[PDB]
C-alpha cells in the first residue's frame, strides 16, 4: 500500500522544499539586508535593493549579483541533497509503518526491518548522487528558462516570499507588545538608530547600559532594527514580484526571485527523474528481499525466533499450555499402553 | 609510522575521492594548466585584435 | 521590585539619567528629613534641660 501511494511527485516537492529554502538564502544573502551584531556605524553600501526597479540595465553589480547568485546555487550539492533528502524520506515512512505495524513489539524484529531498509538506501546512495550530477551538467551551463516556467516561477515566489514576511511581522508586534509600550520600543530603536548613524558613540563590545537601556533592551534593540528593514524590503520585493515588470522573462536580472525559483523547479524536476529510477525502484525491489532474508537469518541462525515467540506475554502461555497437555497426554499414553503391553 | 601507515593509507584514498567529488561538481573537471590559461586569453585578445 | 548591577545606569521603563537624577533626590530626602527633624528637637522644649 505504502509503494502506491509514494512514486515520483511526491520526490518532485520533497526536493523542490529544500531547493526552495537554498533559494531563499542565494536570494537573501546576495540582494537583502544582514543582520545587526554591535552598535557601531554600519559603512554605507552603494548599491541599495530599494532601487532596483528604476536601475540602469545593464549594470555591472546587478549582473554580478545575479550571475553569482545562480551558479552559487547551480554549483551546489544538489545530487547528495536529493539522494539524502529521499533517503530520510523512505526510511521515515519505513519507520512509520513500522510503528503501526504488527513489529511494534518484537524490537529485534523490528530493529532488523528497519536496518533493512537502511542499508538498502546507503548502498545505493552514491550512484544516485553522482548520476543525478551529471544529468544535472548540461543545465548547471545552460538553465534555459521558457516563458511557462518562469511564469509558474512568479506564482511560486509571491507565495514562498509573503510566507518569509508573515513570519516577520507577527514576530515584530510581538516584541513590542513583550518589551511593553509601542513607544518604549521605539525609544530603544531610536537609539539604536542614532547609535548606528554618528550622533552618538557607544565604544562598548558588550554594552550593559547606555542611555538607560539595559543589555536585554539593547539586543531587543538591535532585533527590532534588524526586523524593520528586512520586512520593508520583503514587501517591496513582493510588489517586484507581482509588478507587470516581472510577468515577461526579459527583465530576468531584474527578477532574481523569479529566476531563482524556475532554475530550481528545473534542477528539481530533472534530477527527480533519475532520483526515482536509480533509486526508488531500487528499494522496492531490494527491500522486501532484504527484511525477508535478515528476518530468517536473525531467527534460525540466533534462535530469536524462540525468543519472538517468548516475547509477547499472550503467546508465551498459549504456547506454554499447548506443551503441557501435550505432555501429559503422552504420558496417559505411555501408562495404558504399558497395561497393554502386560496384563496384569 | 609503519602502524599508522594503512589507516593514513586510507584517509589518503578517501580524501582524494572528495577532491574528485569537488573537482566534478564545482570545475566539471577541466582540467587547467598556467600555458593553457595563457595560450586563451592571447588567443581571445589576438580574435579582439583581429 | 529586583534587579542585578551590570548596569545601574538603566533599569526599569526609567531612562539612565533619570535613574540617576531620581537616586540622587531621595538621598536628598531623607538627609533633609532627618536633618530637619533633628533642628526641630534640638530646638525643641525637651533639650533644653
Amino acid at each position: 500500500e505504502f509503494a502506491s501511494s509514494f512514486g515520483r511527485p511526491q520526490l518532485q516537492t520533497l526536493l523542490k522544499d529544500a531547493l526552495d529554502q537554498k533559494v531563499l538564502d542565494q536570494l537573501a544573502a546576495r540582494y537583502w539586508n544582514r543582520p545587526i551584531e554591535d552598535l557601531s556605524p554600519a559603512p554605507r553600501e552603494p548599491d541599495n535593493i530599494i532601487d532596483l526597479p528604476k536601475a540602469d540595465p545593464d549594470s555591472p553589480y546587478w549582473h554580478r549579483q545575479l550571475d553569482t547568485a545562480c551558479s552559487g546555487l547551480t554549483r551546489l550539492g544538489v545530487g547528495r541533497l536529493a539522494a539524502t533528502v529521499a533517503a530520510s524520506a523512505i526510511q521515515q515512512h519505513v519507520e512509520k509503518l513500522l510503528d503501526k505495524s504488527s513489529f511494534a513489539k518484537h524490537p529485534s524484529a523490528r530493529k532488523v526491518i528497519s536496518d533493512a531498509a537502511a542499508t538498502v538506501l546507503a548502498d545505493r546512495s552514491y550512484a544516485t548522487s553522482d548520476g543525478i550530477e551529471i544529468s544535472l551538467k548540461p543545465y548547471k551551463f545552460d538553465p534555459d528558462i521558457q516563458p511557462n516556467e518562469w511564469a509558474q516561477g512568479r506564482e511560486h515566489v509571491v507565495g514562498v516570499l509573503q510566507a518569509e514576511l508573515e513570519q516577520c511581522q507577527a514576530a515584530m508586534k510581538a516584541l513590542e507588545n513583550s518589551v511593553g509600550g509601542r513607544k518604549k520600543l521605539k525609544e530603544v530603536m531610536s537609539f539604536v538608530d542614532k547609535a548606528r548613524k554618528g550622533e552618538i558613540i557607544v565604544e562598548g563590545d558588550h554594552p550593559s547600559g547606555a542611555g538607560g537601556f539595559s543589555a536585554a533592551l539593547l539586543a531587543r534593540g538591535r532585533e527590532a532594527v534588524f526586523l524593520r528593514d528586512r520586512a520593508d524590503i520583503l514587501s517591496l520585493r513582493i510588489q517586484a514580484a507581482k509588478s507587470r515588470q516581472c510577468k515577461t522573462l526579459t527583465n530576468k536580472y531584474y527578477c532574481p526571485e523569479v529566476f531563482l525559483d524556475a532554475v530550481a523547479t528545473k534542477l528539481a524536476q530533472t534530477a527527480v527523474l533519475f532520483l526515482n529510477v536509480e533509486m526508488l525502484n531500487d528499494f522496492y525491489v531490494r527491500f522486501p528481499r532484504e527484511v525477508e532474508a535478515k528476518l530468517h537469518e536473525h531467527m534460525h541462525a540466533g534462535g530469536g525466533l524462540e525468543k519472538f515467540a517468548r516475547e509477547d506475554p499472550k503467546v508465551r502461555r498459549h504456547l506454554d499450555l499447548i506443551r503441557r497437555k501435550e505432555l501429559l497426554e503422552t504420558v496417559l499414553g505411555k501408562i495404558e499402553e504399558l497395561h497393554r503391553i502386560s496384563s496384569g | 609510522m609503519s602502524s599508522k601507515l594503512n589507516e593514513t593509507t586510507e584517509a589518503i584514498q578517501r580524501e582524494l575521492e572528495e577532491t574528485t567529488y569537488q573537482f566534478k561538481v564545482q570545475y566539471n573537471e577541466q582540467p587547467m594548466s598556467a600555458e593553457s590559461y595563457l595560450a586563451a586569453s592571447l588567443d581571445d585578445f589576438k580574435h579582439q585584435f583581429h
